[PDB]
RNA sequence: CCCCCGUGCCCAUAGCACUGUGGAACCACCCCACCCCAUGCCGAACUGGGUCGUGAAACACAGCAGCGCCAAUGAUACUCGGACCGCAGGGUCCCGGAAAAGUCGGUCAGCGCGGGGG
RNA sequence: GGGCGGUCGCCUCCCAAAAUGUAACGGAGGCGCCCAAAGGUCACCUCAAGACGGUUGGAAAUCGUCUGUAGAGCGCAAAG
RNA sequence: AUGUCCUGUAGAGCACUCACAAGGCUAAGGGCACGUAAUGUGUUCUAAACCUUAUGAAACUCCGAAGGGGCACGCGUUUAGUCCGGGAGUGAGGCUGCGAGAGCUAACUUCCGUAGCCGAGAGGGAAACAACCCAGACCAUCAGCUAAGGUCCCUAAAUGA
């Protein structure tokens, strides 16, 4: 939880545990690096729920969150991802998730678990951040219903992306 | 270059000491033996064109 | 329909001032107020001079604009005086083109 | 002021081999100096790690 | 000849690119860009077509002919630097 | 069950590819392009659905690309004929995330099954 | 230093929407209509003559993110090249060139250029 | 490979290995024209396409309208 | 070294091409339904498809280069830039790297080009053995070192750390 380090290149990026790292802040560029131990406390919870500290190498401090999850193509070793800090005045890419969770009642006519298998919701959020706090997946699965993304328990405002109207968790049993 | 009346044409033109057949077709569209005309022919200026044979 | 409509020549007009140079532009204004001129040589220039009213005022359409093309053909044509011209003909032609061109080399120009 | 060569020869493409056509050198055991070009500074630059100094 | 199903036996067909003049290279009225066998005249090779780019050149000399309606002519009255005489 | 014409073609070579996504349960990827005859993707689901349950719907990220050509074998010194083959070829991508719970991939376990090359079920 | 018919540079750091305003010199409508011009029909944006009236959306000006639009050396993706893990892909380091989205900002600019004014 | 079949000229490329850049019993569309005019000049007009409801009008053919990286069409593959 | 212009692969990405997954919505859509002047009333599901979520690619788009060519500035090695002619060869190759084509990405099978190699020269390594790591010679010396290969032996070289 500590920072240092410095390689302007992908030596230390590929030597057994470490990964690449990125920064942008507000003059403040450069890739660091860092070890990778408890490195998959991302999504796990700390999923922008909450904003620690780090004490870099030398000056300031600087909270942040978790920018979005990614783990690693195929295999399991999470190759370079990203990481926000709130220091910009504008990109994008938000992390609000859509889980499933329960008994299921899908045993009422024919179906299983909330299935589910994309990685990208309509969403926006504003400055940089990304609160948790979020259901839709629930709501009596049956008919005259239905519960997806659209508006439902949006973070904290409005929405803004094209065309407000995903598919995401859904019913259909 | 096939031969009997159905499709492509065979005429060419003919013009009074223009000395010269045009050389080019169309075809039957238009009315037939008869087939009036203008336009130039050795160069000087347009002369007859009238055609016939 | 102008602002929507004019638009045919433009780029097509500077075509032999610009593919020859060796004629001149043309302003060639609707507005139905004043007349003027303001001509510039080769399509590779844009700045000169001109004047305005302080002659004969009485406005028109017709008679107002072949008064120009020699009552002013040569008080701005001072650069040669003369040097082979060309008309704009931005729009149709009523007679403003005429009654102007047609009272062009009245007083100067070689078209 | 005093220069040198580096230490190869097979295994490197005709890229490198314009550095033969333009400071004419054979073999290695004896290198020698240069005229006074900086537009060459950029002209053995492929194979750096072979080298000196420049004695 | 004849042919049928199940087999066929035809050729193929295809033509020479040859473009020429190969950018910043003297001038004269060359050719380049057979793109289209009729072609046309150029006077000034600048480069032109849809969208914004034209070939960084300037190198007078004479005419110029070139492509078709693809890419773009030239026509340029401009040498490189050079305005005055030759 | 794929195109249902437009024409044959297609050519071959291996390496990764493009179609990974976080995955909201348990996932599983495939690892490089390994083997599946088509028609033993003829036999990915139904072996994943001896008896899962009477009804169950989750998701995949692959279809069937395919032809490949094979000829008989009279006098191979020729062209081509057609197809009459058939293969997916994949990368790295998502193909199950199950949904229960106690069961967690007992179809990702026997999935394994036409495979003869490795591909690990992860989750996410 | 004023408003302002206009020619470029240009080519979405001038696409649209919100407030209001100037009309007398800038610019719109209009008026009269048979005749130059004669509009697929008529003359309405293509017509000959102009002093009411008004500037209402269209003509102008600045404030003005709701999304566009320019948006970075910085990590990735891509790459002339060097020995290698290693199965073709794929991959480590050394190691140059060096996308894109995302980070801020700004967006309704700006300079010469022909004028009707206190 | 004999060879029935299948092949024998030109044109579109895929694969051709970002200048040129080949092959093939590897693959797909055809032809040896048209036109006195889809030729030259000057002029005005943005095309499929949805919506508004109204005709012989159980869609659709009629018209007004905004939208229209214009998605028409420009004589018959194809690229530009 | 440097000036200057482009090709647009690799990829991103998507919005004209072919298709791709989920949600809102779409049935000008269709039929299960006691109707029944379009059916005004009502319903249920893809489906075209707009937005969103956010898919693929040799033959996709306002993106973008390695490299390469064009000439130019200048010299480091040498005739490199520079045609006319007496006369060749014999047209039917192989392999590793670079990628595809017919192809259970199989074949010192077959097509292609690009460096090398053997058709025109030997070795160490490789058990000896055309392209593989190192290296291509004027004839003679039981003179030296480098790279590969090796440091236990049959035939060299520390079972040195």
């Amino acid at each position: 939880m500590e920072l240092t380090a410095k390689p302007r290149t992908p030596k230390q990026k590929l030597d057994e545990s470490m990964i690449a790292a990125v920064a942008y802040n507000k003059e403040n560029n450069v890739s660091f690096a860092l070890d990778r131990k408890a490195f998959d406390r991302a999504f796990r919870q700390q999923s922008t729920t909450g904003l620690f500290d780090i004490t870099v190498e030398g000056g300031e401090t600087f909270p942040a969150l978790v920018k979005a999850v990614q783990m690693d193509k195929r295999k399991r070793a999470p190759i370079h991802v990203d990481f926000y800090m709130v220091t910009y005045g504008e990109p994008v890419e938000v992390s609000v998730p859509v889980h499933t969770t329960g008994r299921s009642q899908g045993e009422v006519q024919g179906g299983l678990v909330d299935i589910v298998v994309h990685n990208l919701q309509i969403v926006a959020p504003g400055p940089r951040r990304i609160p948790q706090e979020l259901v839709v997946d629930v709501t009596k699965m049956n008919i005259g219903d239905h519960i997806t993304a659209g508006d439902i328990k949006l973070p904290e405002g409005c929405t803004l992306a094209a065309d407000p109207e995903l598919t995401v968790v859904s019913v259909l049993p | 270059a096939k031969d009997g009346p159905r499709i492509i044409v065979k005429m060419e033109s003919s013009a009074g000491t223009g000395f010269y057949y045009t050389t080019t077709k169309n075809r039957r569209n238009t009315q037939a033996k008869l087939e009036l005309k203008k336009y130039d022919p050795v160069a000087k200026k347009h002369v007859v064109f009238r055609e016939k044979k | 329909a102008t602002t929507i409509r004019r638009k045919l020549r433009t780029r097509r007009k500077v075509r032999t001032t610009t593919a020859a140079s060796g004629r001149l532009r043309l302003s060639v204004y609707r507005s139905s107020k004043h007349i003027y001129a303001q001509i510039i040589d080769d399509s590779r220039g844009q700045t000169l001079a001109a004047a305005s009213s302080a002659a004969l005022k009485s406005g028109n359409k017709t008679d107002t604009a072949a008064a120009v093309g020699k009552a002013l053909a040569a008080a701005a044509a001072e650069k040669g005086i003369k040097q082979v011209v060309f008309d704009r003909g931005s729009y149709k032609y009523h007679g403003r083109v005429k009654a102007l061109a047609d009272a062009a080399r009245e007083g100067g120009l070689d078209f | 002021m005093k220069i040198k060569l580096v230490r190869s020869v097979i295994g490197r493409p005709g890229n490198q081999v314009k550095t033969v056509q333009a400071l004419g050198l054979r073999k290695i055991g004896d290198s020698r100096e240069v005229s006074d070009t900086p537009a060459v500074r950029g002209m053995v630059k492929t194979v750096k790690h072979l080298l000196e100094v420049q004695e | 000849a004849h042919k049928k199903g199940v087999g066929s036996s035809k050729n193929g067909r295809d033509s020479n690119p040859k473009y020429l003049g190969v950018k910043k290279f003297g001038g004269e009225v060359v050719k380049a860009g057979n793109i289209l066998v009729r072609q046309r005249g150029t006077k000034f090779k600048a480069g032109q077509g849809v969208g914004m780019g034209r070939d960084h050149t300037l190198f007078a000399l004479s005419d110029g002919k070139v492509v078709f309606i693809n890419k773009g002519k030239g026509a340029r009255f401009i040498s490189i630097e050079a305005a005055q005489t030759e | 069950t794929k195109f249902r014409k437009q024409f044959r073609g297609r050519m071959t070579g291996d390496a990764k590819g493009g179609d990974y996504v976080a995955f909201g349960d348990y996932g599983l990827i495939a690892m490089e392009p390994a083997w599946i005859k088509s028609n033993q993707i003829e036999a990915c689901r139904i072996v994943m659905s001896r008896h899962f349950r009477r009804g169950g719907k989750i998701y995949i990220r692959i279809f069937p690309d395919k032809p490949v050509t094979k000829k008989p074998a009279e006098t191979r010194m020729g062209k081509g004929k057609g197809a009459v083959e058939y293969w997916v070829s994949v990368v790295k991508p998502g193909r199950v995330m199950f949904e229960v719970a106690g069961v967690t991939e007992e179809q990702a376990k026997e999935a394994f099954r036409l495979a003869g090359h490795k591909l690990p079920i992860q989750t996410k």
